This record gives C-alpha cells, structure tokens and sequence, in this order.
C-alpha cells in the first residue's frame, strides 16, 4: 500500500517515490508494494526507451546520461522483469535470463580535473557556486543539475527568502571577477518545511535558476548521494569555499579547499564535542585538534567524498562553534537523508 | 666484602615504578658465591664476555633492582618497547652490563609501592591500596611545569551554564586549568577545558597541559596522569584547596610476582670503568 498506483494520499509523498538508484553503482531498483521492499530491475528487454522514462520519473526531466547492464552486488535474490508508470510496467521472478541488472545514470556527475588549505586550481571543483545578494557573497552552494543548486536554509531565512534577492556565480575561482551580470539569476528558493531555526535542523535548501547552466571544462555537476554508499567510519573528504581563512576573518578573494576526514556521530555526540546535539540529519566533518575546517562565508558549501572514481555530495556546511578550534568539528546537512525530498522538488516542476 | 647479596635477598622489594639504586664500591665480591645465595633463574651479559668477570677489577658496580610482575617477565628484554622497559626502568644497550633473574621466597618478601613523582604527591596522591605481592608499574607518564595544577579557576567555574569544571584554590606561583567559555548555537556559556576526556586518550594532546614522556636511563616515571574532571569540586571556592581524588590517577597497573610461591625480581649490574675486583 505505497507504490501500487492508487492515488489515495493528501499529498501524493508515497506515489511520488517509487524509483531510485543504488550504491555506487547506481543499481535501479523498484519499490514493490506486494512485498513492501526495494528490487533491482533486470535488463532482459530492458532499452534506453526504459531508461529515459526512470530518469524523468525519478526527478530529471529530460537528462540521460547512459544505461548498461552489471552483474548484482547488492545482494539480492528477488529480481524484477519488465511486463503506466514505469514502476507499474514490472513484476516480480527469480531469476532472468540476461542474468544482468540495470545500471542506470541520468546525468554526467561527480567529475573534476576554508581554514587550513591551499588556492583551487580550475576545474578542480567544478560544482563550486558563489550566492550572493546586493552583490556581496553572503553563502555558496553546488550544482547538481543544470538549473538545481544545493544550498543551506539558515542562508536564506526572512527576507531572503525571496528568488529575487540571489544571484549565482559558477565557473570563477575570485570574487573579483563575479561582475555585476555575469551570474545566473535565481527564480525560486525552497527551504525543507521541517527546518528547525533554533537547532538548525534540517538545515537544507534549493535554488532553482531561470537560465540553465552551460557545463564545461570547468563547470560541472556533483553526484548525490545513492542509499547505500557504505562510507568508511572515517572516509576521506574534501571542503571548498570563499569563507574566512581565520576566526572573525574577512571572506576570501580566492576559492580554498581542504582535506577533512569524517568524524562519528557516536563521538560527535559526546559531552566534550557536541553533546547530543547532532541529529541523524548532521555529519561531522574535520579534525578533533582543529586547524582544518569551514568558517564564516562557507554556508552551503559542499562537503565531497571520493568513491567509485565519483565524487559525491555527502553534505552541505550548515553550523559549528568557532573556527578549526579543537573539539569543535564543523558540521554537515546529511545530505543523504534529504535526497528523497530533493527529488520529490525537482520531479513537481 | 660488598655484600650485593644481602642487598638482592632484602626482603623489602620495590615495584618497577620506584626502582631502587646502590653502588658497590671500593669492596671484593665473588660471582659465583652471589649466584648461589640468591635463587638465580638467569644470567646474561649484553656487550660483555660473562666470564672475564672472574679475575677483573671494576670502577665500581651499580644495581638497579625491583619486583617483576608475572604478565610482563619478557617487557624485560632489550630492545622491547612495552611498559616495564619504557615507563618504568630503561636497560641501557650501549654500557656494559648484566641482567640478573632471581627469586625470594613470597612468605617473606614484601613489596613497596610508591608513587616517586612530586606533581601526583602535591595533589593529593596518598598510597596504593593493594594486597601483598602485588607489583605497581605504570603504563603511561606524563610530565608537567613547575606550574601545574589540575584544577579551574572558581570565578570562571562561577560563569558556566554548561559543563561547568570542577575548580579549587591553586598553590601560589602555579596557573589554573586552561578553560574557555563558548556558544554552541544558543548555548552560551559552554564551559571548554583541556586534558579531555583524560590525558591518556585526549583528542587533542596539545591542548593538554600534561605531556606524554618515556623513561630515559637511570630515571624514573614522570607520573602519573590526572583526570582534570575528578580535582578540586564541583562549585567550589578559595576555601578549599585543589586536591584530586584517588580514581583521578591513570595510566597505572598492577600484577603479582608469584611463581612456585616465589617473587620474581630484576636486578640490572652496571660494570663501570679501578678497586672493585673479582678475587673469585
Ligand atoms: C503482463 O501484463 C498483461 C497486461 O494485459 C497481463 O495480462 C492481464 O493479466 C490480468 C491478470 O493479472 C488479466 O485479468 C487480464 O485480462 C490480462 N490481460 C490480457 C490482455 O490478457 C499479463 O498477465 C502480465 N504478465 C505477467 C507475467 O504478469
Ligand atoms: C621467612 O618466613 C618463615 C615463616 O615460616 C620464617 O620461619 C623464616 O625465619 C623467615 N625468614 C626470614 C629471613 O625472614
Ligand atoms: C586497603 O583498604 C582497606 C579498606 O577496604 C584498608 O583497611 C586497608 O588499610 C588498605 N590498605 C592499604 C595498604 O592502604
Ligand atoms: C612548560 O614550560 C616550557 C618551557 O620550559 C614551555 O615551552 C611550555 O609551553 C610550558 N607548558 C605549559 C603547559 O605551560
């Protein structure tokens, strides 16, 4: 009774999500409602035709990028065949002939050429966006799609809820060279409707442009995050933006970037981190002796993670205490946990 | 007459953690007789010829000896890098020297247990509540500045909304723990101090006022590690003084020396340079 076609919900949350992809592997699979469980979909008869309409069913319109056959690892024995909407188009077997599950990709993501780390170099971090508002860099963010930015909500909080007030730079490493016309301009912003201001929870919000990105050498989209990616306890990251280079700084004329290990819920939860103040939405990020880490100017900055040759969005600068001070890591969004609701966005438009 | 074997078969014998020390000196002694009086498991020399002992004359000779717990017999080789030989007494590898194993009946010896380090004594290391036979030695040392002291400031501790410290008077001439207060969200006075949780697995040892150390030649431990969160009170004041509980003291052991109802002990021969002639 969640993905069996019937409408029956005041706001379609269940119907709304039925496809997704998994791992890093970008495995698709389907939610069956006669099992209440996700499966893989085979490729016998499977066609880009087939792959096209996933896409545009899972939030990206008219973006493809490619679709193939792998052999499983996700470890499952129940696989679906294809026989409305693509999810209604299967039906459960054991076993199918090709032996092969699709593997699908809807775009061309997660390719490239801040306290305590060094000057970007072009194309190094592609999906870099610089906010700002009257023309002065107040928050960035990352692209995901060619008209879809991933940002912060504590950024655009009364009055700056309002499109009009935004502009995005992508593509320029110094703030000198943001001129006055050379951005895109923002049409709505969309902050997640449980944000809670006090704990900063739920701290994710989108932007969407009225003049679609043009992708290139240097200007490129990050992969989000699939269920699944088994990120290693302490997985090695990197952070970027234009914020302070030091505590109660100035923002930086240059793009920086720094290495960062992930920190432990467990730990981060502790009375001499952050006691219990970090929510299965937040991810910390940087070290416990401080002297790498975000700072002020760096909100909704992407936190990225290298697996499977791809780089990953795994979560957005959203709060901390201090500036790469020991005890204080900077916290994340967990982006992870909001990419049902970013689809649910990008597919109702 | 140097009379090594009487001072070996002294029935009172330290741990590891307070080694004791003596020269001979300006005396005769005879190797093989010393080996007999003494309940002799083992004998080597490292870098010299055991048995140009016999016939030879020393500068002087000086022991170090104490009580070896059973676990760690063999942190006792040279080279190793466990806790007896790196806490607690280094062997040297570069002078001439001798390693004696030998036992003592348990029914007579004693062992003493004694905390050397002046920093733990001044806040309020007392003794060691251990039963008979039991072997102290330290795992982790720690040193601090002649103006150490483990505890906050009573009018910061006073400011704190939030993991408020334990605090106390300190001794004049000594500076209060490093503490600092901050704003976690809407949390304002979120009292941060150093040496968290403990000295021992600190997330941040340079944040620490209590440095890790290893025990050079002819030393002893540093002592041991306090818990920054159990000196002083909670709420305190200038009224009472900064001293640490017993359970504040980490970074310490203990086992038994009981083999066959004996005492294992060491006993390192350091053979210097003289008078102190073998007329064996
Ligand atoms: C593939 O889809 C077709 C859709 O027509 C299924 O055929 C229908 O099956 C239902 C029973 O579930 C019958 O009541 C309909 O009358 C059938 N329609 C026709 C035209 O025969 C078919 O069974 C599906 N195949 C599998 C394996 O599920
Ligand atoms: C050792 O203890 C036994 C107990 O029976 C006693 O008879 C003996 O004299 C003691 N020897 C020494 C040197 O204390
Ligand atoms: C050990 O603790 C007991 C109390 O349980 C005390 O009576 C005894 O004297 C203590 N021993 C030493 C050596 O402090
Ligand atoms: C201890 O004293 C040394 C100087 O000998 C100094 O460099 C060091 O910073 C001091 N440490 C502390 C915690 O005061």
């Amino acid at each position: 009774n969640w993905c069996d076609g019937v409408s029956h919900c005041p706001g379609g949350e269940d119907e709304n999500r039925c496809v997704r992809l998994y791992g890093p592997n970008f495995i698709l699979q389907v939610y069956s409602s006669q099992r209440k469980s996700w499966h893989p979909v085979c490729q016998d008869d499977w066609n880009e035709n087939y792959g096209r309409a996933a896409c545009r069913d899972m939030g990206y319109k008219n973006n493809f990028y490619s679709s193939q056959g792998i052999v499983d690892d996700s470890g499952s024995t129940s696989f679906m065949k294809l026989n409305v909407d693509i999810y209604k188009k299967l039906y459960h077997s054991d076993a199918c002939s090709s032996k092969a599950v699709v593997s699908l990709r809807c775009i061309a993501c997660g390719v490239n050429l801040i306290v305590g780390g060094e000057s970007a170099l072009p194309g190094a971090w592609p999906w870099q966006v610089s906010l700002h508002v009257q023309n002065v860099h107040v928050c960035g963010g990352s692209i995901i799609t060619p008209e879809w930015i991933v940002t912060a909500a504590h950024c655009v909080e009364k009055p700056l809820n309002n499109p009009w007030h935004w502009t995005a730079f992508a593509g320029i490493l110094r703030q000198s060279f943001m001129f006055y016309g050379a951005g895109y301009q923002v049409e709505k912003v969309i902050s997640h409707p449980n944000y809670d201001s006090k704990t900063k929870n739920n701290d994710i919000a989108l932007m969407k442009l009225q003049k679609p990105l043009t992708f290139n050498d240097l200007v490129k989209p990050v992969c989000l995050p699939n269920p699944g990616m088994m990120l290693q306890p302490e997985q090695l990251c990197w952070i970027s933006g234009w914020g302070a280079t030091e505590e109660k700084g100035k923002t930086s004329e240059v793009l920086n970037a720094a290495k960062v290990l992930l920190i432990e819920t467990q730990r981060c939860n502790s009375r001499y981190v952050y006691d219990n103040l970090i929510t299965p939405a937040m991810i910390c990020a940087g070290f416990l002796q401080g002297n790498v880490d975000s700072c002020q100017g760096d909100a909704g900055g992407p936190l990225v993670c290298s697996k499977n040759n791809i780089w990953w969005l795994i979560g957005d600068t959203s709060w901390g205490s201090g500036c790469a001070k020991a005890y204080r890591p900077g916290v994340y969004g967990n982006v992870m946990v909001f990419t049902d609701w970013i689809y649910r966005q990008m597919r109702a438009d | 007459d140097c009379d090594i074997d009487k001072w070996l078969n002294n029935f009172n014998v330290p741990s590891p953690l307070n080694w004791e020390r003596k020269i001979f000196s300006n005396c005769n002694f005879n190797l093989s007789t010393l080996l007999r009086l003494v309940h002799t498991d083992s004998f080597s020399c490292n870098n010299f010829d055991e048995s140009k002992i016999y016939g030879s004359c020393f500068k002087s000779i000086v022991l170090d000896k104490f009580a070896i717990p059973n676990s760690r017999r063999s942190d006792l080789q040279l080279g190793s890098s466990g806790f007896l030989q790196s806490s607690n007494y280094k062997i040297d590898t570069t002078s001439s020297s001798c390693q004696l194993y030998y036992s003592l009946p348990a029914i007579n010896v004693t062992i003493n247990n004694y905390n050397p380090s002046s920093w733990n004594r001044r806040y309020g290391f007392n003794n060691f509540n251990l039963s008979s036979h039991s072997v102290v030695y330290s795992r982790y040392c720690f040193s601090v500045n002649n103006t150490f002291c483990p505890c906050a400031k009573p009018s910061f501790a006073s400011s704190c909304k939030s993991h408020k410290p334990p605090s106390a008077s300190c001794p004049i001439g000594t500076n209060y723990r490093s503490c600092e207060s901050t704003t976690v969200l809407d949390h304002t006075d979120w009292c941060r101090c150093s040496c968290l949780p403990d000295p021992i697995t600190a997330y941040d040892p340079r944040s620490c006022s209590q440095k890790k150390s290893l025990v050079g030649v002819g030393e002893h431990c540093a002592g041991f590690g306090v818990d920054e969160e159990k000196c002083g009170v909670l709420d305190g004041s200038y009224n009472v003084s900064c001293l640490c509980s017993t359970d504040a003291f980490l970074g310490w052991s203990y086992d038994t020396c009981v083999s066959n109802n004996r005492c294992n002990i060491f006993s390192n021969f350091i053979l210097n340079g003289g008078t102190t002639c073998s007329n064996d």
